[PDB]
């Protein structure tokens, strides 16, 4: 009741001192099928779980490449997640032109905060609303990110966001030790990831058409695996 | 006496109810259940006070809570009644005044009205006085009521509720023979969170005296219902990536 | 943006904007009320009644079930009003559907239509379930007549909330009765759901009914899917 | 986009008045009496100093203002606005006229700029109007001497006595028994002076009024000889013991 | 714990308490106060197939266009605010031709559809990160059947919130569930050009609540070697006759 | 830190480059009739055969405010330049008269202008056009 | 209170009057804190108090008196935020008229140019006045000793000598009694340091209670110079009779 | 009355009392954070922050509570952790600037009063929200040690210790405290043995945490900022577990 007095935009602190938008905008990734990503020394991957409208139409594509080196994972609105794959891969070109040099993903990641927070402190925008998951390779080995459209970025071994990611992250958290060191073998890598989102499924099976895979690695440019290319990890 | 708060700007008469059901729950218990034809029909738990003390509903197989409750206070011998929800129209207003209110004050031989006002939407000039909050009243424009000099109102408005209650009460052709008297508490507030701004309504209230029977209230007392005002009680812990 | 409008203040949110049933805003006299009819019909030859509105229509298949109509529920108001309530039946078990519309259509109808419904029912105490939506309840909620699961500030309105008013309250008290409740968001007649809500929905409407899992969910699922009211912009909006 | 307009501050109410030109005059009547006399050698425009507290040096502020040497410029309301306006009207005088014609503006069109600035200001979206009221006086060759008054909305009318501010209905009726078309600049002087004596509460000598005179030229006050054509100021500010001495007179 | 009104559903910008965009959800209202489009896709050609609404007897039969030609292989049907459409259509037509003085070939289905999708999303922020262009989300849904040499026979719908889905079979407008219930029950991966029109002129006959007739509906297809066609009013009448004797066989 | 106005020439042109004048029948190429110019004029003429001291005048005022403006982020900070802007930015858009051309007495404050005059204070300054709607649309951007 | 806007915006109420500005008028007494400002034959002196009730606090960041250029000075009463955004506008717009000008700002024009700034602020409705009080103090070259103050409503106003704060009456009062005395409208001293000691014991019999050399900030101007003092100094003054 | 109705719904509006309520929401914001600490000894500035324990899933080498403005000057805040991070970028830039004009690390005053108008800008129009974090900065430069504090109104001040988020009441009287008792001074291994212990004291809330401290003294790293190595950071945990029991 106070809390509807109080929420009308970004701009505006309740007497307790909460920002309801930001928090309904973090409330959206809810609405999103759930994404895992984890890796070791040496790979990164993601698996999605992807939805379709009906029996009739396509999947909805979750996992976009952003350059040959790194790409990322979506959960919740589809506009955000547009803009922000767009302008990372903007972000990419521009360093690879400019300094013949492959964009960090600790730096994708800071401008991916720095784009975020200036929604949450202006009149006249909305926060964003899409949770992401950042694998990459550079010279400083294999990354993972999380951001949070609040402008947030964590740095993680293994994550999963989006509805009932819960189970996902507690298997990831249990069997930290065993996916940490598996280094050279992709396969063992993919597998625990599609295991560790077995978890967060619910009265669903993985089929070749609502599993998407994606890999980056040393050796190994940033590669998306659908369809049949799923149907030996299944 | 029966206390009967209107819906009106920030919901201020309904919060100062809960404050009196509350803050000296042990006078009070829940006594009967009105008629909801002319409300938002409701239903919901039982609330109790914060502090741990017992429930007003003192009826054990009772669970559900209505839109429109009546409460009574035998130490004191008042009547308060609890609105959850608006009418459904203003047109049924008269009806709520006349099928409903009329008949329980009959039914019970009851010998307040509290209200707020917003000052942007005075069209009739009836804020004589801004330099003061409240307005005390005892029994186009009407001029049937005697405010105190110190009220912010000398006179009221014909598009307020009040006037079509005041004139449903006196123009009843059956009305009740034991009303003697009627008392019309008024203050000039603004919308938001007004948990305070009801505290202190309901503070003048009784220090002015205009209920003889109600006794001061020194701690002051919420429900639990308040707690999720503003969402769940630990929502803040929730959003990691926003608060450190 | 430099700016926001200085007159942009928002108004005061203790008025609901209802509609209103006459025009004559300054009238001294009653407001006349809706009067309802309804039907010829063996109530004592069903033993369970279902009440709810057109947001869980896609609980109730057609073709898997036998449901088929039987009679119309006539509500009307002169100040003229006039409005038309389907009744079907499946198997032993009935179905009121109510057409709920903020914009169009004033509570005091459903108000009227309730109170109807339960002075009918409460002749032969059958099994009733109630099935809505609230806007003010963080999860699914399962309550009867001797339980409630609400914790406040939680609370039902509504035709819902008319319905067990009038079970809880009315002139028809003691009434068994089995309510579910989903959350949800949008003005009455344009609520949304989300879709765990709809699958916890379709599982518990299929076990207070008694019909077998798989197929019923399957076609539960497939009347959600297909352009229902409840899930407008999912799809579209959230990957 | 939302922020390319901004909605009218002022706006009609259902009657047909503009609310916010209404308040401006009411904050004008509760200002401090200003006052204006038209005879036939001249024009006196005179006020009432207001101070804080006494430690104030009413000297520093002065309600009476040169607009060209032959244009001169009282108030009632509120000071800052007049402090904006007076600028502006100094610039104005020279930007619209002088820099073309060679010549300072005749007093009706700088009171017309006047006019219209602060017309401007009641038809915007995002300005208050100006809560002021203006008594401008003045000389020139094909006109003689004329004295106006300006409202906050904007329109001005020409007055052969007038007065505004907090005192203003009992100074017009003072005025109006005390006027004539063979008056003469002292007898003005005098008939202000006593004018003024009614309304200032507290002490009536030369540091709490204030006087200007639109009279004959006075070419000691033009800071260079050597040009016979050259004409003096015409606008002249009485000096406090000029005031002290007229009063014990 | 008492009844006060909400309004996080006004304005295009503000959240819901759990994350919803309320704007949307009604201009997908008002999309659905249009009249019916349905399409078909098959491995001959895809069929889109309207439902004319005529409020008076006196509008001209030859005046409603929900099917355009964005290009010789692709085709468009509407549902919603014509006004809307109008410009979304103005755009895709500069799309494609732009993309053919540039590339010297035809531009796929997928990124023609892409492309009214990023416009669709102008609302807010841009996909390139442009300015804010309109006020509100788009009242239209957009139904584009094509063909092209790397994926073939293709038909997506295109929504306001700037995503598009691929679809064998999708029907818009006010028909459009129990349209779809039958596009689910009737559409399999065999069906050839004429059975595709059948099916189409059935449903449209279905979801109409006047008598389905030349003057009501229209009838179009895309194929590989014709192109973009729409029937005119003698073929469509054929194709009702000999659906009708088909119906009155059994 | 600019004393004379740098980089005022084109780098590119375009039959569309003016929005505000867009034919409607072409949207690629510019209406003649409402640019109102005399008809016979095209846009590479003014390319070339300018007086060489009309960009450093156009510019001037532009350019001072501009090393004003460094000098404050220089040695105030941030904050000072970004309020300045907020203020001017602030004053020009909630202006919209369409009779008159003359700018505004707070607009003349910030500039620190008050009591000076130049030649543009001096001199401030058909068929189709020139009227209330076409500022309508230029200022709302519809 | 304002009853629909003016609550938001600078506009005028039915009683014609700017809500907004009155409330930033009452905003100016929110530290607590009061200043006096005297002139002597050839300095202008300037007293404030010094309240630092939290024993964490360093007292030597804690001032509100600014230098604004060689010869001014000023003083604020109010809310340091505020304070501290006009005393750098108040810098630039010094070093821009010197600039433009060819010669120092005078303190009386300064003031006007900040008044005219507030009125700005008073006029137009998405911007906010500042709720400080700024008193500028120098030795004018043509003037001599000057003290020029200015507040939220754009008016400013010179003065023989003023003081602000919660208890500004009360020196007003003693102020105008000691030149009711003595029949000058400034201090006959010939060194700045007893005009000091003067506007010490001012204050001192004016507030009561005296204090000690912590609790106080003193700026004095010069023909040439303003300077304020430090600590020692002000207790060698304090000492010093 | 700490509610302000109809003065609290636009950020740069005055109350009837000269109060501006949206600025006060941002602190009551602020002091619901995570509790934070700074201490200045006689030749440099020690902070300490109360992190929690995080999942295992965390790179432990990758969140940093305590962050670097410069080589000599650190930071730490409590509130949003957007706004924190958009104020720490804006420092930086500051620094950078006024180092690359002028060739000198930039000195501490200097710093806070442009942070401080960067953050005073944001109270005076509608179309921006005040800053919800609070901030306790410090380093050294060519005068000594300097310890600042800047809240979401604009106002910072020199401290000789500052605390702020949800223990800011025991953690302040525990500076107090560690202040009287030290009237000459304090050495920088005194400063962060006391720095954790009054993390460890003001921590009240069934949930295990983890403490963070950061040095920058001109004897013990020459007066640059550093973070503490194992050796030191056991030592002061067990001297602050010593003190809790």
């Amino acid at each position: 009741m106070f809390r509807n007095n109080y929420d009308g935009d970004t701009v505006t602190f309740s007497p307790t001192g909460r920002l309801f938008q930001v928090e309904y905008a973090l409330e959206a990734i809810k609405q999103g099928s759930v994404t895992v990503g984890l890796r070791s020394n040496t790979h990164a991957v993601l698996v999605a779980l992807k939805r379709n409208a009906d029996e009739l139409s396509s999947y909805q594509k979750k996992i976009i490449k952003c350059d040959e080196h790194m790409g990322l994972s979506l959960a919740g609105l589809a506009p955000d997640a547009r803009v922000l794959s767009n302008y990372l891969r903007q972000q990419c070109n521009y360093s690879s032109l400019v300094f013949n040099r492959k964009l960090a993903v600790e730096r994708a990641g800071h401008l991916l905060c720095d784009k975020a927070q200036k929604n949450t402190q202006s009149y006249g925008g909305r926060p964003y609303g899409v949770g992401l998951l950042i694998i990459g390779y550079d010279k400083s080995g294999a990354h993972l990110l999380e951001f949070q459209p609040s402008g947030n970025v964590t740095e993680l071994y293994g994550t999963a966001i989006g509805a009932r990611s819960q189970g996902a992250k507690t298997y990831l958290e249990r069997t930290l030790d065993t996916f940490i060191k598996i280094d050279g073998n992709p396969d063992e890598l993919i597998k625990a990831g599609v295991e560790a989102i077995s978890q967060s499924l619910r009265d669903e099976s993985l089929t070749v058409d609502n599993l998407s895979i994606a890999i980056v690695g040393k050796d190994t440019p940033f590669t998306i695996y659908d369809g049949e290319a799923v149907a030996k990890y299944i | 006496c029966l206390v009967l708060p209107l819906v009106s700007v920030g919901n201020i008469p309904q919060l100062s109810i809960d404050w009196l059901l509350n803050s000296q729950a042990n006078e009070w218990e829940y006594l009967e259940a009105l008629d909801s034809k002319y409300l938002v029909e409701f239903v919901g738990p039982l609330d109790r006070p914060e502090d741990g003390s017992d429930s007003l509903y003192k009826d054990a197989d009772m669970k559900y809570s209505s839109a429109l409750e009546v409460f009574y206070n035998k130490k004191r011998g008042l009547f308060a009644i609890q609105q959850r929800t608006p009418l459904v129209s203003v047109n049924y207003l008269n009806n709520f005044i006349v099928e409903i209110i009329l008949p329980f004050l009959s039914k019970y031989n009851i010998s307040c009205i509290w209200d707020s006002l917003y000052a942007m939407e005075d069209e009739n000039g009836v804020i004589v006085r801004p330099q003061e909050v409240y307005s005390l009243g005892e029994f186009m424009v009407n001029n049937w009521l005697h405010f105190t000099p110190t009220s912010f109102q000398d006179k009221i408005s014909v598009d307020q509720p009040i006037f079509k209650i005041l004139f449903q009460i006196l123009n009843a052709s059956q009305r009740p023979k034991a009303l003697r008297s009627i008392k019309y508490c008024s203050c000039l507030a603004n919308e938001g969170d007004n948990s305070l701004d009801s505290q202190q309504f309901l503070q003048w209230i009784i220090s002015q005296k205009v209920i003889k029977n109600a006794p001061p209230i020194v701690k002051f007392v919420r429900p639990i219902s308040w707690q999720g005002a503003y969402g769940m009680a630990d929502a803040r812990d929730k959003f990691v990536d926003l608060y450190n | 943006m430099l700016f926001k409008q200085w007159n942009d203040l928002p108004e005061p949110k203790h008025l609901l904007d209802l509609p209103e049933i006459s025009k004559n805003l300054q009238s001294l006299e009653v407001c006349p009320v809706p009067k309802v009819e309804f039907p010829d019909l063996d109530v004592p030859q069903y033993s369970t009644a279902v009440i709810t509105t057109k947001i869980m229509n896609p609980l109730f298949p057609k073709n898997l079930l036998q449901l088929t109509s039987i009679g119309e529920i006539k509500t009307t108001l002169t100040v003229v009003y006039g409005f038309s309530f389907p009744i079907y039946s499946f198997g032993k078990t009935l179905l009121f559907s109510m057409e709920e519309n903020f914009i169009s259509i004033s509570p005091i109808f459903g108000n009227m239509i309730s109170r109807s419904i339960i002075s009918q029912l409460a002749q032969f105490s059958p099994d009733i379930i109630v099935i809505g939506t609230s806007d003010k309840i963080a999860s699914m909620k399962v309550m009867t007549e001797n339980e409630c699961t609400l914790q406040p500030p939680e609370f039902i309105t509504g035709f819902i909330g008319s319905v067990l008013t009038q079970l809880i309250v009315g002139p028809s008290k003691g009434l068994k009765f089995k309510c579910l409740v989903a959350p949800s968001e949008g003005p009455n007649g344009f609520e949304k759901l989300s879709l765990s809500d709809m699958g916890s929905l379709v599982d518990l409407c299929g076990q207070w009914l008694g019909f077998e899992p798989s197929r019923y969910s399957e076609e539960c699922y497939r009347l959600w899917r297909c352009d229902s009211a409840a899930i407008g912009a999912q799809s579209g909006l959230y990957i | 986009m939302t922020d390319r307009y901004s909605f009218s501050l002022t706006t009609f109410s259902p009657s047909g008045k503009l609310g916010q030109i209404d308040y401006a005059l009411t904050a004008v009547k509760q200002g401090v009496t200003s006052l204006g006399i038209k005879a036939t050698n001249g024009v006196v425009i005179a006020t009432e100093k207001k101070s804080s507290s006494p430690l104030a040096m009413s000297e520093t502020l002065s309600k009476v203002s040169l607009l060209t040497p032959d244009i001169g410029a009282v108030y009632s309301g509120m000071g800052p606005d007049y402090r904006v306006l007076v600028d502006k009207s100094r610039k104005v005088a020279h930007t619209s006229y002088k820099r073309i014609y060679g010549e300072y503006p005749p007093t009706k069109l700088l009171v017309s700029e006047v006019a219209k600035i602060m017309q401007e200001a009641t038809q915007s979206g995002g300005v208050r109007p100006f809560g002021v009221s203006l008594l401008i006086a003045g000389h020139d060759e094909f006109n003689g001497f004329s004295l106006y008054q300006v409202d906050p909305s904007g329109s001005y009318f020409p007055w052969k006595a007038t007065a505004i501010g907090k005192g203003s209905v009992a100074a017009k009726t003072f005025l109006e028994k005390r006027w004539n078309d063979e008056l003469e600049l002292e007898d003005a002087i005098h008939i202000a002076l006593l004018t003024l004596k009614e309304s200032v509460e507290g002490e009536f000598n030369g540091d709490t009024i204030e006087l200007a005179i639109i009279g004959d030229e006075n070419p000691d006050l033009l800071g260079y000889t050597g040009i016979p054509t050259d004409k003096g100021p015409r606008f002249r500010k009485l000096t406090s013991q000029e005031i002290n001495d007229r009063l014990e007179a | 714990m008492f009844l006060t009104r909400s309004e996080y559903d006004r304005g295009v910008s503000t959240f819901s308490p759990e994350g919803r965009l309320f704007q949307v959800e009604y201009s997908l209202e008002a999309i659905k106060l249009g009249s019916t489009a349905i399409g078909i896709a098959t491995k001959e050609g895809v069929v889109l197939g309207v439902e004319k609404r005529a409020t008076s007897p006196l509008l001209e039969s030859d005046s409603i266009e929900k099917i355009v030609e964005i290009d010789r292989h692709i085709g468009c049907a509407m549902s919603g605010l014509t006004a809307d459409a109008r410009s979304m259509i103005e755009h895709a037509r500069t799309a494609a031709v732009t993309h053919n003085l540039y590339y010297d070939e035809d531009i796929n289905v997928e990124s023609l559809t892409q492309s009214v999708c990023d416009l669709a999303l102008r609302f807010g922020e841009g996909a390139s990160g442009e300015e804010r262009l309109m006020s509100r989300p788009f009242g239209v849904a957009l139904l584009i059947a094509g063909h092209d040499a790397d994926d073939g026979y293709q038909l997506f719908h295109a929504e306001p919130s700037g995503t598009f889905y691929r679809y064998n079979a999708k029907a818009i407008g006010s028909g459009s569930e129990g349209a779809q219930a039958e596009l689910l029950n009737e559409w399999h991966s065999s069906l050839t050009l004429k059975e595709a029109e059948l099916l189409v002129l059935k449903i449209l006959k279905q979801v109409m609540e006047e008598k389905l007739d030349e003057n009501n509906a229209q009838l179009s297809c895309i194929t590989k070697q014709d192109g973009f066609k729409i029937y005119d009013n003698e073929k469509t009448a054929e194709l009702i006759k000999e659906l009708k004797e088909k119906e009155a066989a059994e | 830190m600019n004393i004379v106005p740098q980089d005022t020439f084109k780098s590119q042109v375009s039959t569309d480059q003016d929005k505000s004048v867009l034919s409607s029948a072409v949207p690629s190429l510019p209406d003649t009739l409402r640019q109102q110019e005399g008809g016979a004029v095209p846009l590479s003429t003014q390319l070339n055969d300018r007086h060489p001291l009309e960009s450093t005048l156009k510019n001037w005022e532009t350019t001072q405010r501009q090393r004003q403006m460094e000098q404050y982020r220089q040695i105030f900070g941030i904050a000072e330049p970004m309020k300045r802007t907020m203020e001017m930015e602030i004053v020009n858009r909630t202006d919209f008269n369409p009779l008159s051309t003359n700018g505004s007495i707070h607009r003349d404050i910030l500039l620190n202008k008050e009591c000076s005059i130049d030649w543009e204070d001096v001199y401030p300054g058909t068929m189709v056009g020139d009227d209330v709607h076409s500022k309508i649309e230029k200022q709302l951007g519809i | 209170s304002a009853a629909g806007y003016d609550r938001h915006i600078t506009i005028f109420s039915p009683e014609g009057r700017l809500y907004q500005v009155e409330y930033a008028f009452k905003a100016t007494n929110q530290t607590n804190i009061n200043s006096l400002a005297v002139r002597g034959k050839d300095c202008t002196v300037v007293i404030s108090q010094k309240k630092v009730p939290d024993k964490l606090l360093d007292p030597t960041t804690v001032s509100y008196i600014f230098c604004i250029s060689r010869t001014i000075g000023m003083v604020v009463n109010g809310p340091i935020p505020d304070a501290r955004n006009a005393a750098l506008r108040a810098k630039a717009e010094a070093a821009e008229f010197r600039y433009k000008y060819g010669y120092d700002m005078p303190c009386d024009v300064l003031a006007k140019r900040m008044a005219n700034l507030s009125q700005i602020y008073t006029q137009r409705a998405y911007m906010r006045p500042l709720g400080v009080i700024l008193t500028f103090v120098s030795v004018d070259e043509e003037l001599g000793p000057s003290i020029y103050k200015t507040d939220p409503a754009g008016y400013y106003v010179g003065y023989k000598a003023t003081a602000t704060g919660p208890k500004q009456q009360e020196i007003t009062t003693n102020l105008e009694n000691h030149f009711k005395k003595s029949k000058i409208d400034h201090i006959n001293e010939e060194s700045w340091e007893k005009v000091v000691e003067f506007a010490i014991t001012h204050m001192i019999d004016a507030l009561g209670t005296e204090f000690s050399k912590n609790d106080l900030e003193v700026g004095v101007a010069t023909k040439d110079k303003f300077f304020t003092l430090s600590a020692e100094n002000i207790e060698e003054r304090l000492v010093a009779i | 009355t700490s509610i302000g109705t109809g003065y609290d719904l636009s950020n740069s509006v005055f109350s009837p009392d000269g109060r501006n309520f949206q600025v006060e929401y941002a602190v009551k914001a602020v002091e619901n954070g995570t509790t934070s600490i700074g201490i200045k000894c006689n030749d440099g500035v020690v902070f300490a922050v109360e992190k929690l324990i995080t999942s295992k899933l965390l790179v432990p080498q990758k969140n940093v509570k305590i962050q670097v403005v410069d080589r000599h000057i650190g930071c730490v805040y409590s509130g949003l952790i957007p706004d924190g991070r958009h104020l720490v970028n804006r420092g930086r830039e500051e620094a950078a600037s006024f180092k690359k004009l002028y060739k000198t690390p930039i000195p501490i005053p200097a710093f806070a009063d442009r942070l401080g108008q960067y953050v005073q800008a944001h109270t005076l129009y509608n179309s921006v929200r005040p800053f919800g974090v609070s901030t306790i900065f410090g380093g050294v430069d060519k005068n000594g040690a300097h310890l600042y504090m800047l809240e979401p109104s604009g106002s910072y001040w020199g401290y000789k210790g500052a605390a702020t988020g949800k223990g800011r009441q025991s953690a302040k009287a525990e500076l107090e405290k560690l202040v009287d008792h030290h009237p000459e001074g304090l050495s920088a291994r005194e400063a962060v043995k006391q720095a954790a212990k009054i993390i460890y004291l003001a921590h009240e809330d069934e949930k295990d945490f983890e403490l963070e401290i950061s040095w920058c003294s001109l004897s013990e790293t020459n007066g640059l900022h550093k973070f503490v190595k194992g050796d030191l950071l056991q030592e002061a945990i067990d001297f602050a577990q010593k003190e809790i029991n």
